[PDB]
């Protein structure tokens, strides 16, 4: 087969700054009697199908903005974003129709590298629908902050907590480049109802001391 | 030119899986019809296309011996079926229009994947929990836990609420069931004044829920 | 050279 490998893996860059991706074909998808190279270039967002970038190795796809550009012939080849935007983070791939089977590249993650945003913290007390059911989740909610390292501790009637939590974060945002998380804290209703006092405490490069947001049951 | 595929499956390991891939806003028969696939952290894999006219296929190496694609020009729907599932057919499954170059025109559709799961684990629907709010701007919510498998769909205000959503990736829970939110930040205003609803669909499960999200 | 059956979606023949 074709394989496909790219480098970098992951870039990250500022805003306004110039990306490059580069591409390399295991075998020539130069075709000498039209000159043409089998080659295109994919962009894929979370959840969402890849979109074509370039084709023939260097004609763009109608729609795409012109700051994307296919360049190279035969094995090695490079697309370029001039002047990255925050709608651009992504993972690109490039693609041969030369032989079978089509083929991909592993991609490459751009991200994009921004100013300090600290976290807005939010707390959620367990809902009375599901206390009924004999569980309560505890969530706490950090949106909108750059960079993406955050720490969340839990403390229940100010006990700091460990083993009982899960968190995720999100993509980066495509309009302004944070990311947010969540924290869940899962008690049984009865341990739930043995305490007073449910806070997260958040620590952030945002922010000089943590910010704790809480309620009391 | 939109490219709709069937819903969010489950199955057992050794079973079979069928995903429809239904065409719109151009001629069905001109153009071939492909699968694609996109195993988490793995890199996309091309299976197979079919010729919506004549109906002629060709398959990798890979899914020639459990794949088969089909295709109805009447009902303008492309198939893909694949036999003797195992756990590493878990993946996102995409139908598309691959890089369609013409001399009148050169485009590319692709549909939105059908999440197939091969897994022994039961399946089960998630119950929605209110992640109820409480100066200008509030956070309101909504969790969606203990369901099997993946993935759950959610939207706000049936798709018109979109800005300053941000709905998390599942986490895994002990019990092998995961468990996502989704919030939005919304006028405080509003909180009095207008209406909050998040939709929920599991499809496995066939789960449908609106659930109101209230002080 | 390349297989025209890769991809028939694509004409060689077209810019």
């Amino acid at each position: 087969d074709i394989v496909m490998t790219q480098s970098p893996d992951s870039l990250a860059v500022s805003l306004g700054e110039r990306a490059t991706i580069n591409c390399k074909s295991s075998q020539s998808v130069l075709y000498s009697s039209n000159n043409k190279n089998y080659l295109a270039w994919y962009q894929q967002k979370p959840g969402q199908p890849p979109k074509l970038l370039v084709y023939w190795a260097s004609t763009r796809e109608s729609g795409v903005p012109d700051r994307f550009s296919g360049s190279g012939s035969g094995t090695d080849f490079t697309l370029t974003i001039s002047s990255l935007q925050a709608e651009d983070v992504a993972v690109y791939y490039c693609h041969q129709y030369y032989s079978s089977p089509l083929t991909f590249g592993g991609g490459t993650k751009v991200e994009i590298k921004r100013t300090v945003a600290a976290p807005s913290v939010f707390i959620f007390p367990p809902s009375d629908e599901q206390l009924k059911s004999g569980t309560a989740s505890v969530v706490c909610l950090l949106n909108n902050f750059y960079p993406r390292e955050a720490k969340v501790q839990w403390k229940v009637d100010n006990a700091l907590q460990s083993g009982n939590s899960q968190e995720s974060v999100t993509e980066q945002d495509s309009k302004d480049s944070t990311y947010s998380l969540s924290s869940t804290l899962t008690l049984s209703k009865a341990d739930y109802e043995k305490h007073k006092v449910y806070a997260c405490e958040v620590t952030h490069q945002g922010l000089s001391s943590p910010v704790t947001k809480s309620f009391n049951r | 030119v939109q490219l709709v595929q069937s819903e969010a499956e489950v199955k057992k390991p050794g079973a079979s899986v069928k995903v429809s891939c239904k065409a719109s806003g151009y001629t069905f028969t001109r153009y071939a019809m492909h699968w694609v696939r996109q195993a988490p952290g793995q890199r996309l894999e091309w299976m197979g296309w079919i010729k919506a006219g004549n109906g002629d296929t060709r398959y990798s190496q890979k899914f020639q011996g459990r794949v088969t694609i089909t295709r109805d020009t009447s009902a303008s729907t492309v198939y893909m079926e694949m036999s003797s599932l195992r756990s590493e057919d878990t993946a996102v499954y995409y139908c598309a229009l691959l890089t369609v170059i013409t001399s009148d025109d050169a485009f590319d559709i692709w549909g939105q994947g059908t999440m197939v799961t091969v897994s022994l684990a039961s399946t089960k629907g998630p119950s929605v929990f209110p992640l109820a709010p409480s100066g200008g701007t509030a956070a309101l919510g909504c969790l969606v836990k203990d369901y099997f498998p993946e993935p759950v769909t959610v939207s706000w205000n049936s798709g018109a609420l979109t800005s300053g959503v941000h709905t998390f990736p599942a986490v895994l829970q002990s019990s092998g069931l995961y468990s996502l939110s989704s919030v939005v930040t919304v006028p405080s205003s509003s909180l009095g004044t207008q209406t909050y609803i998040c939709n929920v669909n599991h499809k496995p499960s066939n789960t449908k829920v609106d659930k109101k999200v209230e002080p | 050279n390349p297989d025209p059956n890769a991809n028939p979606n694509v004409d060689p023949n077209a810019n």
